[PDB]
């Protein structure tokens, strides 16, 4: 990982840390608790350091573990500063929840960046008794997953609902029309 | 990513 | 290696392997894992006796861990078509759907020797893949566990509410045990 | 080991009842087994049916569709009983014997579905593979229709995703006849 | 790790936050005990923060933390971030009552010990006879922190147990969902 | 391969001919299908003459239990006396097979060896399961101790202080503790 | 080991690893396979340059096989969003998604060196599954190499249709091929 | 990974360490055994009057790397106080009931687990010989130490480390393995 | 593959109905239990004719080795053995525990002889235990040993600590075979 | 193995005196090839007795089983190397009746020292590497025996891999002649 | 399996039927030794047939079945069906002149010896030398039964060469292509 | 993870912080790397002062021969004592450097243990390559047992009956057997 | 099965 220079007097960085200094933050590959809380923390601070100023999500991700993810959602929505997202390359699954959850008209596709929805997967193994209570729970996730969709892209639970029992893709221009993004990032 | 993302 | 043996008919001696010796004799061994080729094989046995004689008691001996359910379940539905009674006996252990396949034979004639021992339980699974698969595989088997628990009831006699009850974890059941519970009707002594 | 009997292996002495076992996973040559033994009961009464007892999860679709192009071709009606599950191409299988003459045991079960595939490689050959599972989903769709008397359309909506059916309700679908009950 | 000079974790330990990540066991825990250790030498009156996303683990290791938690003087506030699942759950459920947080979609589950041991039958049972003595622990500590009756706790975790962020509220399990 | 070979009355392999004067061999380790094929024999000779002596020869370090406890059974349902002859090792569950014989029919060749010990066994799981699994195998270790004492004649008190942990015996040793009823000589 | 090397400012002496060192000349290096960490660290390096200084060219030096498909577009998709003319320079070779950033380059600033070589052809994918799936998953690699060829065709000059005909299978370039093709503009001569 | 705190920058242990405390963690091997010697000898070197902790979470493990702590602790001028957290097993509970008299802790829900030494050996039977009787001279030392630490018989001490055995705190200061608990 | 004679028998066999044993490789329960199998039914044949035992063997389980010795010390029969190529460890010894007067070395042949070899892994109690038992079976091998060789006990000994190899004159030097066989 | 007027063809062969020594040399392999050459000597003690040769070589101490009891039986054994005889192989080729061991024109030989290996305490070492450097002896002197060759010469010429073709094999004395088309 | 008729090999054994096929290794080998030499004793005067499917492999194995081959006073005619390549063409060629076949489709390669050693220098040696007689004695005998002149095998054969069944007539390899 | 300490400022690993204090550390399997380490730190401790006695504590099953001949001819050739302290166990080549100290300088800790044997080798080849290694090998133990009745004080005859096979001595016992001159007591 | 399959 390069490093640069910030004149401040002058010091060094790795250059992640030179963009989260202006509170940028990369979301990159598969989504999973270690980059996850790498993620949350550093929401946390760029929050404690500027209650109201904007914090930027860059996405790249074909998704991952469901909760991981969820640790990200909620700290988004809780945190005082709008999280701007911008998707380049893919934000699939979980990456294109967290895309939709970015604050209302600063949500970005870059635009030959693409977009895929889906279901929740999941899988048990053991008495017949732990299936139900394991496929039961997998259910109200699937149920809280598209309620969400549904509020962050102005669509309908029903409409969601069906455009996610397989999976889905939208360009950058569908994922517009669709809601899930405000607007394609131009020059 | 500015101008506006930022 | 399957020892041979001198069968004495009446048209001069013949070899048969022990095994095809002893289902001769109308014994046949439910042994091992429970699954599609051992249960099939089962059943052709089973039609092959009744065709040789539809009066005659068969016997089928079990030693089984238990295995596969629907397997299990060609077993069963053909020792309840044909007309034989199929008397089971329980040696060294019947598990799962062995245990099931022992409390299935013809009333009066299910035993457990003095040192078997039987556990009772309910359907293991197991699915990998989206929601709404999970859900689908989930609903079926608890049909499953449903229908065997029935099936359970009404092979022992004990209430439905007492079959499901008891088989919500693994369940030992001495030989002496299972006949009070009546899943098997005596113990074989000498 | 299979048991001999008085001297037959007990599979070759059902065979001679004309009762062939499709037993487990539907693949080229357990198959071509079943093909083999279709054509040579023909041969050895052309006018007395055959019985196919299956107990499967099904399996590959062109080795089960050699199976039901034979069974379709040959004279005998081509009896199916359905022992403990006939899943996918086994369910497949079982609905496609002479109508009238397919049963399940009182709690054999049924399952249906789509095709399963899957290629990799250049865009332009997945594009061929792709069409032609679609293709194969299609015919395996419409025929379905065919032997159980439903609409294409409802097996289309019953087929996109795994599907059970207990004896009874694979009565009522029209995949069987009737159910099989004790002597 | 990001750098802001500390990592980002060293920054946020400076502000007396400490997380709980992924699976327990006894490095990641004792580690967790030293941080503990060293908050309290700085100042054993403010509050401590323990932000807890994990499917649980090692029971032994989690009791460090427990003992650690209790001994200490500062509060312990707990927060339940994607996941807290069993030893998890338990050391969520174990912070300082009124400052156990749950975030709105973070989801909680609850079961009894699982183990395992093979060798003779004497030594099975002794394994078995100390694994009821843990399961019988860990229940009425449940009891003593959610508010629930003990039976209420063995009744409810003899299989896996989901609770949603309000249930786990209801629940006692934590005080309330973290919002805006 | 299995030499063959001929009876003047048949053609036999030599296991196959020795079951025809009704010696069974028990090999090795205790399994689900090597005591069914023993069964199986055993059921065989019973129906070809009741009446007759059936012979065991055991040469094993033990195994599964309910494998095992399915011969057992099966000698004592069986109308024919089951002798019992030890060679080279009977250990464990082939020890107590050993011990099941016939009462004076047992024997230990003079250099074979005995070991007895107590169940062995494992589950993982759930803590409710643990104990369910725990209190089964207890069961099955006082079961056994008890057919122990009962074949030995041994007090079962004494049979518990000596199986807690392997314990080797000779074949001396074996007849002196009630094992074996002799040792076969010459 | 990455060496290390020393800068000579009025601030005082510094010392770079040899890559950060030569990002401070605008430099940035696309190395090896194309995959979402390399690519998003070469997102980090254009943004970090536009901000220092939005009017100067930056350059991004490609020896590679290709890649992700989308990861080389998180590149694609900065290098024509941010100000600066990014110049891309072909060492070694720049195969697949490497040729596509390659032709990407600004106009008039993309260039081969002499004994470089490049390599187009169509989308690789693959997909197991249920019918309908395999479906929804073929479509869209349809859609994605319809893409990749329309920019394709925007970036060299070629009509759409012969580039959909050079790509379909492997297509091998020289230097002085890819430049008479309109993918780079010159040779590095020296 | 491992918090750094600033006092000059540490990591965290390092930072304990200061206060004389040394953590005993996960299995005993050589290495982490000889770390902890390394610390005890210069904790001694800075002050040899100062109560120096032994901060105990482990399984046990390596009994030869164990005694090279035990020895180190009880040649050392400083009291080495212990304390046991989540659990001190085998030779983790030996160096637990190691510390100074009146020194050594369990907190509330540690818990305590003694035994007898495991090995194993293959080959000749002269040789087998050599490495049992080599291993029944450790387990007699080991409850010898025991015994002197406990207070307990060496009889009683055979008797409950012949197999696996568990006290809980409060057992485990009654049966003199610890001095008391840590209360709050 | 093994090869058919005709009096139609494999060559084992056929050899066997000379009273003609072989001992092949390692020893373990299963070759162990076949040998036994064969001397019994030979006895049964004809106590009184001689059986013969060919061994080439690098030895092996000690217990399996010892159902052989004693059936063969319990047999009317002499068993009269041959040491083809090598008879190591329980090789040797089942050798040297022939019918004194005919056992024999095939003049390349060689014999190795040394103490058991053993393992156990577990608590100190249950190490002590199974030393015990091995050092108990040494003792025992090593009586043996001496009566069949004439040999005494602790010279048994002291020439077993180590491997120790007999070429076939010093095998008959040392009382272990009777004489070496010549043409 | 093909079937003839039934014997598999091996057994066909054997009949006629014909045994083959193919592949690698070992325990099973030689103990066989020992059987049949004593059924052979039992059948005919005067008839020639042949040994076909394809192989690598092997083990030693099996080898020396077959060489053994083709010294020790009355027929003459008479050698044949096809394809190769290398090692132990080549050793028992030599070992054939004199005037009675062919080479086919393209097949070849190989002669070498024993190789050998031990892990272990450096007293078992030295005991080990004593007796490999014994039965390096032997070997050389049996291989001068048979060929004519002096000891020193046999030394000589097997401490590194040794190639010989068929007329070079029957100059060294290890054959007696090239078997050709002959009429 | 093989199909029952005698098993089907062996039924075309009886009518001097040999079948090569596959790799060629020591037991395939010594079993079309084993064919021959019986034929051979059954009648020393009727022509043998080698039907040959072959990639190749041993060389040792080849020459073992080559030797037989020029021994036996039958006439060997060899029939190349699929392929013939490396040791299989060899011993294809090495049928009795004028009675050498190739199927319409079938196809032909010849190439040089493959090797390997691993060892000290002196050893390497050793063994390169051997493979480089035995590379000789190929050429040399190719050379023979081909009618090319040595030095035309020797430049042939340094690296792989397939012939169609017209050129593998035209090369001598063959004498005539088998038509209906 | 090392822990860093401070000295009078400056921060070291605590080894080097030893290592300021002439004690370095031979920790677990002997082998080339740790073994260089091991002889670089002596070389280093002998340059900065000649006089002073270094100290090297040993923790080790032993390992490989060569290696640990490379750190006995450097604590022979530098003109520092180097005193030896046994600290758990020193085994085979930890036993050998263990009495390798200086007279007089060399201890046990009361608990620690020491184990002796002779060489262990291996090779696979060539009878003639064979010969040569064996003998090698033979010339090592040789020279190991004349250097350990060195030290220890006792006969070069002992020394070979007692290595023949693997043999354990207590920190007493060492004592005794002059392989330390002095158990650590506080 | 028979009464009908066969």
């Amino acid at each position: 990982v390069p490093m640069v220079i910030e004149q401040t007097g002058e010091r060094s960085f790795d250059i992640y840390s030179r963009l989260l200094k202006e509170r940028v933050i990369f979301l990159t590959g598969q989504v999973e608790d270690h980059m996850a809380n790498l993620i949350v923390a550093q929401m946390l601070f760029l929050e404690a350091e500027n209650p109201e100023k904007d914090i930027y999500l860059y996405i790249n991700s074909p998704g991952g573990v469901i909760t991981a993810g969820m640790s990200i959602y909620d700290t988004m929505q809780f945190i005082k500063p709008d999280v701007s997202t911008i998707c380049m390359g893919q934000a699939a699954s979980m990456g294109a929840f967290l895309l939709t959850a970015g604050a209302k008209g600063k949500r970005f596709c870059l635009p030959n960046s693409r977009v895929m929805i889906h279901q929740p997967l999941g899988g048990y193994q053991g008495q017949a008794t732990d299936i139900e209570i394991h496929a039961r729970e997998i259910l109200k996730v699937k149920g809280r997953m598209n309620e969400l969709m549904a509020l962050h892209t102005g669509q309908s639970l029903e409409q969601i609902e069906r455009d996610t029992e397989r999976d889905r893709f939208l360009s950058a221009p569908e994922a517009v029309e669709y809601g899930l993004v405000d607007s394609i990032l131009t020059h | 990513f500015s101008p506006a993302a930022p």
